């Protein structure tokens, strides 16, 4: 199941520590895309709904590379 | 695998929210049913 899928709180920190994501919260829409998201009205189709939008694709995109200790495969 | 990616998009927001904006703890068994 989704054990570890969940990620550890360093590499969720590490989100606000990388200048480029950090300036991805200074964006209104992007910031009330998260709360939003959080709040779970309907996360089921906020979670379509988000990808769409290439604002929190960013976002999404950033905080990945940062969060994933998933190398590329044989890059 | 976006499958994986959304939900850690979830860990990712839910930190933030955390310390950055409310900090609040709304997602959590308060139900004294069980």
């Amino acid at each position: 199941g989704p054990h570890m899928d969940r990620v550890s709180l360093q590499n969720l920190k590490n989100l606000g520590e990388s200048a480029t994501l950090r300036s991805l919260l200074l964006n209104p829409h992007l910031r009330q895309l998260m709360v939003n998201l959080d709040q779970g009205e309907d996360k089921a189709k906020l979670m379509r709904a988000y990808m769409q939008e290439p604002l929190f694709v960013e976002f999404a995109d950033c905080c990945l590379g940062i969060v994933e200790p998933s190398q590329n495969e044989e890059s | 695998d976006i499958r994986h990616e959304r939900n850690v998009i979830l860990q990712c927001v839910r930190y933030i929210i955390k310390k950055d904006f409310f900090g609040l703890d709304t997602n959590s068994a308060k139900s004294k049913d069980v």
